[PDB]
């Protein structure tokens, strides 16, 4: 059904044939950025839950695959498994918690 | 010596025609293939190639399958030693089996 990652398809009629009309989704514009499987926090290793994790040199973010939609690093979109002694290539950082905020006030 | 039966072929009529790609240019479009398949991913099959790490590529491949992407973090010795020697056994049947 097309090259690309396929959306739409529609048919029309032809002399002794058919010719389909497939509408697909292509990436486009492109951007560098530093990566790692998993982060190191409270002794804990952090994975994605969906998405992935890249910094633009500086910050630390979560963000889907096919598109550039960075996000701050939450446990909403996190999950915990095990320490940080068996991931290769594990970063250092914060993991924020949306709960402390709202005991505070 | 004698004759063979090649020229007995070509000399009443029947050629053999060569392809238009050698096996060197083959060679070269399965050294792309092999060559987009580790560095990008499946991203080089939609579009232009997205670097990505093999691990990372990997994790991918198993959160497909169903299995938590974790257990690749935890397991990544084991499953590229496996690798290694599913690799080296086809290897090895390659070398003695010729059927
Ligand atoms: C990313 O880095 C590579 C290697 O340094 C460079 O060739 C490329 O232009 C950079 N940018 C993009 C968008 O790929
Ligand atoms: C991350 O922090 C721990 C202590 O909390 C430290 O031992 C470790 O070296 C740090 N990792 C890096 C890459 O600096």
């Amino acid at each position: 059904c097309g090259k690309g990652y396929h959306l739409m398809s529609f048919p029309q009629s032809a002399p002794h044939g058919v010719v389909f009309l497939h509408v697909t989704y292509v990436p486009a514009q492109e951007k560098n950025f530093t990566t790692a499987p998993a982060i190191c926090h409270d002794g804990k290793a952090h994975f994605p839950r969906e998405g992935v994790f890249v910094s633009n040199g500086t910050h630390w973010f979560v963000t889907q695959r096919n598109f550039y939609e960075p996000q701050i690093i939450t446990t909403d979109n996190t999950f915990v498994s095990g320490n940080c002694d068996v991931v290769i290539g594990i970063v250092n950082n914060t993991v924020y918690d949306p709960l402390q905020p709202e005991l505070d006030s | 010596a004698a004759r063979d039966l090649i020229c007995a072929q070509k000399f009443n009529g029947l050629t053999v025609l060569p392809p238009l790609l050698t096996d060197e240019m083959i060679a070269q479009y399965t050294s792309a293939l092999l060559a987009g398949t580790i560095t990008s991913g499946w991203t080089f099959g939609a579009g232009a190639a997205l670097q990505i790490p093999f691990a990372m590529q990997m994790a991918y491949r198993f959160n497909g399958i169903g299995v938590t992407q974790n257990v690749l973090y935890e397991n990544q010795k084991l499953i590229a030693n496996q690798f290694n020697s599913a690799i080296g056994k086809i290897q090895d049947s390659l070398s003695s089996t010729a059927s």
